[PDB]
């Protein structure tokens, strides 16, 4: 919910890569696109909603 | 195809930034290295544990 130059949605645009750069990338290239693993695995038996905010809140950690 | 959950791409995977954390290998691989990453062995620091529930406007919004 925003409409201006360089919007907060441009950080959150990373959401398509945030999960797929593991399950469709560790099979194709070495572990370097994500030094961490908790950011993606949050989706499972922890917090299936915190993950969607992290792509803006703290891209790397 | 619609086999995954709904995922926002907008147009770019890291517009003058990066997708997640493009950095060198720290200690080894992440897959099959240490079980319980979700909650069974929840690490001291790695993610943003900022809230337990209700991600704003049901997905993201603040």
């Amino acid at each position: 919910g925003s409409a201006e130059q360089e919007p907060t949605a441009e950080q959150l645009a990373q959401i398509a890569a945030e999960n797929e750069e593991d399950e469709h990338s560790v099979n194709y290239k070495p572990p370097a696109q994500k030094d961490i693993q908790e950011i993606q695995e949050l989706d499972k038996d922890d917090e299936s909603l915190r993950k969607y905010k992290e792509a803006l809140l703290g891209r790397v950690a | 195809g619609s086999k995954r959950w709904n995922s926002c791409k907008q147009n770019k995977q890291g517009a003058n930034s990066r997708p997640v954390n493009q950095t060198p290998p720290p200690e080894g691989e992440k897959l099959h290295s240490d079980s319980g990453i979700s909650v069974d062995s929840q690490s001291l620091h790695d993610q943003q544990p900022h809230t337990q529930t209700a991600s704003g406007q049901a997905l993201k919004g603040d």
